[PDB]
RNA sequence: UGCUUGACGAUCAUAGAGCGUUGGAACCACCUGAUCCCUUCCCGAACUCAGAAGUGAAACGACGCAUCGCCGAUGGUAGUGUGGGGUCUCCCCAUGUGAGAGUAGGUCAUCGUCAAGCUC
RNA sequence: AACGGAUAAAAGGUACUCCGGGGAUAACAGGCUGAUACCGCCCAAGAGUUCAUAUCGACGGCGGUGUUUGGCACCUCGAUGUCGGCUCAUCACAUCCUGGGGCUGAAGCCGGUCCCAAGGGUAUGGCUGUUCGCCAUUUAAAGUGGUACGCGAGCUGGGU
RNA sequence: CUAAAGAGUAACGGAGGAGUACGAAGGUGCGCUCAGACCGGUCGGAAAUCGGUCGCAGAGUAUAAAGGCAAAAGCGCGCU
RNA sequence: UCGAAAGCUAUUUAGGUAGCGCCUCAUGUAUCACUCUGGGGGGUAGAGCACUGUUUCGGCUAGGGGGUCACUUACCAAACCGAUGCAAACUCCGAAUACCCAGAAGUGCCGAGCAUGGGAGACACACGGCGGGUGCUAACGUCCGUCGUGAAAAGGGAAACAACCCAGACCGCCAGCUAAGGUCCCAAAGUUGUGGUUAAGUGGUAAACGAUGUGGGAAGGCUUAGACAGCUAGGAGGUUGGCUUAGAAGCAGCCACCCUUUAAAGAAAGCGUAAUAGCUCACUAGUCGAGUCGGCCUGCGCGGAAGAUGUAACG
């Protein structure tokens, strides 16, 4: 599970989303790519059911990227407590997703096998996402 | 095989450029380089779309035609739809037989299905690196360059300094000092 | 453990701009270090205060080796 | 008439760094010695004094070179004031504005006062 | 230091209570919301002798309802009676029986699951104030909810 | 920090400190420049003191953070 | 006739009060606002990685750990190099606006500004937009900034509907023009004109996801040397592949999956046997005679879609 291990600051301000993702949207590294096409939220359970989903499809052989990382961490308030007195402590962390991000790389495998194995993975995210080959600039 | 036709282009800023890409599908573009001053000008995105399909749009000189004046230039960068993908942008630079360009030229990594390490070894290709940068004459500019594996074990790593420049081309990261990592075979992912 | 503490806001900043005419004795800047440096004209205070010490009109100027912001008072 | 050297400035990297070549007539530096002035929490290293045997090695100055650094458009993009709209966590249209990054490229500074020497 | 420091000098109880006020502010019910709850779906590693989807289904994802625990404090403090029982109900369908079907890891008998269907029907006792629950014995079945957790100007008063 | 590039700006919002210290740790004149790394060197070792190169403020500034700091505002000495 | 406030600061204060803010009146006095031009500072949006943290790959290499027990590295890893992301309490950068100042035209309803004084009220605010904290970027939630409205504002529209849209009612008129919003009937005004789309009453409530619904566009593959579909016929050996197995012999389990035969048949998908198996996918021959196949971008639709008194999610 993916976790910054250890940080300047327990918590942080919720902030808001609303980049189009000029920056981490290109396919370094690999050759095929699932890019997110929406905007939204990635849990670092989601990345990681997603990682799972996509590296036993391509079972035997193959190189992998996770190009997000959950930095962000999110408090919750538990059950039966009121507004006010605090923050409430982090629950989990999250990745900030706008459209064109490339959430994850392949390469090594057929792009046949690379599409099987990215649209395992984008059931398991909350965004839409769009299959993308790497491209000459 | 490159041929691609522009249109002198004079309402600029941020709405002229919105409504060349909204309402009629243009391609705002500038070219400069060369002796000249900079030109703005205009392309179809169906048109552009399609030379950019062949692998060497980007490593070949193309012939642009500003509204019947043609002119030899290269396609040094591109601004795409981070979400969509498609062209918004282009930036031709003007191709001159005397001065020296630099160019990002495609890899082609041969005898990948014969290489030590692949059969003998049973190891991975795993392209690092693709897209050297060259710093050539127009005349030298190749289309590609290959990394001819071949004889490559498990361990080996294809550095920079293990291409070979076709006709008097310089890989521009090699001169500075950086020994890029081409390729390298590696244990098979389990 | 816990938080809700902070101090009073200490009206820090530039008092009078570029080309206002001043007074001698004239705050024109309150600041913490010296994020602006004294020019002609222009004195330091304990705080870093800078004051005007002639009568004139505010001058910004960044120069010098340093890269410093300067606080003059020209006629 | 201009150049060279030195001191003080303007400016503060397009001016810097690195590498290489060069200057000793003068200037400057290294240099000689330390009784004298003065100095070392020890040491003539530095500071200081009296000099001119030696040398441009170091430093400094000048000249060259884009290796680094620094500068850097045009176009586009992002953002954004106002008015309006939508599918309204976020966007779009009209109009005004408009980066940062990056790209093409640029740079081995420019100027002033005074003194000495030389040149013409 | 309750740091613009009431006095030099000061803690508690009230179900024995009382006054002035407040829906400016809690408890009930209503409302908004839907974290939670319940219901459904998407992907499908896997279980199922083999076989993902007969039946299930991890890791994750998307909804619906208003339905539990909550959040808020909008109505009511010049008073909107509470839990349970009794009597009498009315509606929904996410159906417990009966009716019609598809698939089945459906031989038959009996089942499992899903679709359609709301016409009618849908226990009696022991214990407990209980709703519930456990137990006994039936039944074709002993449905799940809404109705001021339906119903005290209809009854009860065991609980509170 | 929130705080929306003048000031100001709330929450039982997110983080830390104070209720001192110093007759020198103040004034002035004079002089100096850190941290760290590498190499060489008796005990001596990762790290003590010494020499050299790099280093150019990554140190220091009584104390929390922020802003400053070469005329150093950092360090030493004499007289006060 | 004018016309607020529900703010700041303090308060045994919090639903009270006090000074300041905002209203009014009077007196005095000369400023003020809008815009243009010019002069300023900034560290926000955005961006970035130069610092501080935090990422992910790769290369090179300390150092750590193995085999020696003096040499070499199974295995982790500092630094550096390159690529690559994030940040309210990061910044090498950096707007728009806003704010401060100066000069200038016109307009101020005859004044805006300021000063002094008489009289207050008010210090429970609410919603909507935008920027934020908090909450679940839940609440007609809560707390700030900023603007608009209500408060204290009627009229018209939004069915009804403080806070939304248009517009600010001195009085009268059985005059006219417009705003928002509308024009088949209720109910004033086009059953107007032109060109398309939809068939779902979508319009007139919803997601992931699913689908030969349908319109447009740009490409691609095969194709009168016969494309796609349909129909007929064929679809072989060593060999029962080494091995394993009660029996694997084409498919259960590891590995191989090569070669010839031919217009073609991979050591055989699924219904599935105790192994041969019955059917049969790839492939070909004939017939057939003109299109055919599935991907992309996109407009409008479809399913997903269950609630309680009565149709009841166009009034
Ligand atoms: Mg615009
Ligand atoms: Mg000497
Ligand atoms: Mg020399
Ligand atoms: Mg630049
Ligand atoms: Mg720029
Ligand atoms: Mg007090
Ligand atoms: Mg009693
Ligand atoms: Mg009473
Ligand atoms: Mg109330
Ligand atoms: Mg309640
Ligand atoms: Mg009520
Ligand atoms: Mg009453
Ligand atoms: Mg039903
Ligand atoms: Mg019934
Ligand atoms: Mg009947
Ligand atoms: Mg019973
Ligand atoms: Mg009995
Ligand atoms: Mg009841
Ligand atoms: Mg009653
Ligand atoms: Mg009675
Ligand atoms: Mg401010
Ligand atoms: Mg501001
Ligand atoms: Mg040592
Ligand atoms: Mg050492
Ligand atoms: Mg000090
Ligand atoms: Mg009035
Ligand atoms: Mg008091
Ligand atoms: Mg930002
Ligand atoms: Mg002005
Ligand atoms: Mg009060
Ligand atoms: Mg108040
Ligand atoms: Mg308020
Ligand atoms: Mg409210
Ligand atoms: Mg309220
Ligand atoms: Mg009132
Ligand atoms: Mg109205
Ligand atoms: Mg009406
Ligand atoms: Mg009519
Ligand atoms: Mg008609
Ligand atoms: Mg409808
Ligand atoms: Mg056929
Ligand atoms: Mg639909």
């Amino acid at each position: 599970m993916l976790q910054p291990k250890r940080t300047k600051f327990r918590k942080q301000m919720t902030g808001h989303n609303r980049g189009l993702a000029h920056r981490g949207s290109k396919v370094s590294f690999g050759e095929y790519a699932l890019k997110a096409t929406s905007r939204g939220r990635l849990t670092a359970r989601q990345i990681e059911s997603a990682r799972r989903a996509l590296t036993r499809h391509v079972k035997r052989g193959g190189k992998i990227w996770i190009r997000v990382f959950p930095d962000k961490p999110v408090t919750k308030k538990p059950l039966e407590v009121r507004m006010g007195k605090g923050k409430g402590g982090v629950e989990y962390w999250v990745a900030q997703i706008q459209p064109g991000k490339v959430l994850y790389e392949i390469e090594g495998v057929s792009e046949e096998l690379a599409r099987e194995a990215f649209a395992l993975a984008a059931a398991k995210l909350p965004l839409a996402t769009s299959f993308v080959k790497r491209t000459v600039m | 095989d490159f041929i691609l036709n522009a249109q002198v282009r004079s309402d600029l800023g941020k709405g002229a450029s919105r409504r060349l890409r909204r309402n009629a599908g243009l391609v705002p573009a500038v070219v400069y380089g060369g002796d000249k001053e900079p030109q703005s000008v205009t392309l179809e995105l169906r048109e552009i779309a399609k030379l950019l399909e062949n692998e060497a749009a980007f490593s070949h000189v193309i012939a642009l035609n500003v509204g019947g004046a043609k002119e030899t230039v290269l396609i040094k960068a591109l601004q795409r739809h981070p979400a969509k993908g498609f062209v918004m942008h282009a930036d031709f630079l003007r191709v001159v037989a005397d001065h020296k360009l630099t160019a990002h030229v495609p890899l082609h990594f041969i005898n990948e299905e014969v290489a030590v390490g692949v059969k003998q070894a049973g190891g991975e290709i795993s392209h690092t690196i693709s897209e050297v940068e060259v710093s050539c004459l127009p005349k030298d500019l190749p289309e590609f360059i290959e990394v001819d594996m071949a004889k490559v074990e498990l361990g080996q790593i294809v550095h920079l300094s293990d291409l070979k420049a076709p006709k008097g081309v310089e890989l521009v990261q090699l001169a500075h000092g950086n020994d890029l990592a081409v390729a390298n075979i590696h244990a098979s992912r389990v | 453990t816990r938080n809700g503490r902070d101090s009073e806001s200490k009206r820090l900043g530039v008092k009078l701009f570029g080309g206002q005419a001043v007074k001698a004795g004239n705050i024109l800047v309150r600041q913490r270090g010296t994020k602006f440096h004294a020019g002609y004209g222009v004195g330091l205070g304990k705080d870093h205060t800078l004051f005007a010490k002639v009568d004139g009109v505010v001058k910004f100027e960044t120069k010098g080796a340093f890269g410093r912001k300067y606080v003059s008072i020209v006629a």
